[PDB]
């Protein structure tokens, strides 16, 4: 399953 | 942006025997950017009901796709792909060699 | 064997087509299992392989939840990366983004992965310690910038570590019918007679899952590393794999020529000549 936090470049 | 062209192969699923049920398959792959025109021939016509993989990518980012469809070979049918890609100044077509 | 487990995103935006397509795809090895296209109708992630089909509903809807998120984070992101580009929003630009780890045969973490690229060209990646940047240019580093703000590396170093590996080793029992077992290839040498004068050798592996393997032609036990053509490895479409070693010989000194075949699937390295 996947990374629940991505973050804005 | 640097731009790569496709890398082009058709070729079946299972090595080719006349009259029995088949997939032929285009795989492109190593191209920049990802807007791609994929078309299999059958005799220089177009084939209706062509699937296609979903867009992914190697390493180096270059994306990768296949187009397959059932089809069931004979000898006197000849088959091809044909691709249209950015890069390209016309479609390049490559015939499908049961050889390769 | 060694496994991996990779989610591969990318985005390309169409300007005066609506919103930027994104598609994603999850991989398990050379093994297909998840997906998500936005241009799908209603878009959720679906499954691509049957031992995914089992997790529960709650499952799918996180996984659509974070696709759906990643989406709109990409929406932003390929807008400030015209910013950071001085570019115009007439074109049409493309923000790829794979991360996922390694684990060796006891399961434990080799390698995690988390980087980016922008128009093709790498952008910012994860470090392989997990801990630090590689800012391919003063763009990218406006991003190390806020993500060193973040501790996004300690973020992700949590996940690559932790969740990532839990999930692959349940994956790879989940599946281990087909994740686990190795289709050996199936080997044959094809000999193509070009003209009077040369003839082509052609070694061929078929069928073989996963799609690392080795194929070389050895003249006179040596390796003809330059004169061999040697396609890439390409889907038989039911997830096995080809592909095929090639060289151009003379009539004659044909077995001069040995072609190795090299795959976790098979016990020993094979040997193969051209046999009439
Ligand atoms: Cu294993
Ligand atoms: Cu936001
Ligand atoms: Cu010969």
């Amino acid at each position: 399953r996947r990374k629940w936090r991505r973050w804005h470049l | 942006m640097i731009q790569r062209t496709p890398k082009i192969q058709v070729y079946s699923r299972h090595p080719a025997e006349n009259g029995k049920s088949n997939f032929l398959n285009c795989y492109v792959s190593g191209f920049h950017p990802s807007d791609i025109e994929v078309d299999l021939l059958k005799n220089g016509e177009r084939i209706e009901k062509v699937e296609h993989s979903d867009l992914s990518f190697s390493k180096d980012w270059s994306f990768y796709l296949l187009y397959y469809t059932e089809f069931t070979p004979t000898e006197k049918d000849e088959y091809a792909c044909r691709v249209n890609h950015v890069t390209l100044s016309q479609p390049k077509i490559v015939k499908w060699d049961r050889d390769m | 064997g060694s496994h991996s487990m990779r989610y591969f995103h990318t985005s390309v935006s169409r300007p005066g087509r609506g919103e930027p397509r994104f598609i994603t795809v999850g991989y398990v090895d050379d093994t297909l299992f998840v997906r998500f296209d936005s241009d799908a109708a209603s878009p959720r992630e679906e499954p691509r392989a049957p031992w995914i089909e089992q997790e529960g509903p709650e499952y799918w809807d996180r996984e659509t939840q974070i696709c759906k998120a990643k989406a709109q984070t990409d929406r932003e992101d390929l807008r400030t990366l015209l910013r950071y580009y001085n570019q115009s929003e007439a074109g049409s630009h493309t923000l790829q983004n794979m991360y996922g780890c390694d684990v060796g045969p006891d399961g434990r973490l080799l390698r995690g992965y988390h980087q980016h690229a922008y128009d093709g060209k790498d952008y910012i990646a994860l470090n392989e310690d997990l801990s630090s940047w590689t800012a391919a240019d003063t763009a990218a580093q406006i991003t190390q910038r806020k993500w060193e703000a973040a501790r996004v590396a300690e973020q992700l170093r949590a996940y690559l570590e932790g969740e990532c590996v839990e999930w692959l080793r349940r994956y790879l029992e989940n599946g281990k019918e087909t994740l686990q077992r190795a289709d050996p290839p199936k080997t044959h040498v094809t000999h193509h007679p070009i003209s009077d004068h040369e003839a082509t050798l052609r070694c061929w592996a078929l069928g073989f899952y996963p799609a690392e393997i080795t194929l070389t032609w050895q003249r006179d036990g040596e390796d003809q590393t330059q004169d061999t053509e040697l396609v890439e490895t390409r889907p038989a479409g039911d997830r096995t794999f080809q592909k095929w070693a090639a060289v151009v010989v003379p009539s004659g000194e044909e077995q001069r020529y040995t072609c190795h075949v090299q795959h976790e699937g098979l016990p020993k390295p094979l040997t193969l000549r051209w046999e009439p």
